[PDB]
């Protein structure tokens, strides 16, 4: 999920 | 408003010069050093979608977001943008989807093919 990827 | 202003008045900070990440420095930070690859960086942020919805904020969680710079742990726009910041700086970033979540989006809030606006404060960085 945001704020990851 | 601020998203429109960084869209029209921001500087392209991409290496490709493809206008995929535009930046305005809102508060000048301290000295001349920017973080290096692999540093632990501590940021506060607020993110808005192109429909005006606020989709995330670290301020509201009363803790900074922390990640290792340049390792693809965050969207490309953030790796590229935070790498340009000094400690204490606040900037605005306008991120095309190729530097964010692309055609996939990100449940729950971020649709496919979304251009994102962020306000980011670089609190600290350390090796």
């Amino acid at each position: 999920s945001f704020p990851f990827t | 408003g601020a998203p429109a202003t960084v869209t029209e008045q921001g500087e392209d900070i991409t290496s490709k010069k493809d206008r995929g990440v535009l930046k305005i420095v809102k508060r000048v930070g301290n000295g001349e050093e920017t973080p290096m690859i692999g540093d632990k960086v501590y940021v506060h942020y607020k993110g808005k979608l192109s429909n005006g919805k606020k989709f995330d904020s670290s301020h509201d969680r009363n803790e900074p977001f922390v990640f290792s710079l340049g390792k693809g742990q965050v969207i490309k726009a953030w790796d590229i943008g935070v790498a340009t910041m000094k400690k204490g700086e606040i900037c605005h970033l306008l991120c095309k989807p190729e530097y964010a979540y692309g055609s996939a989006g990100s449940l729950p809030k971020i649709p496919s093919n979304a251009t994102l606006f962020f306000e980011i404060e670089l609190l600290d960085f350390k090796g």
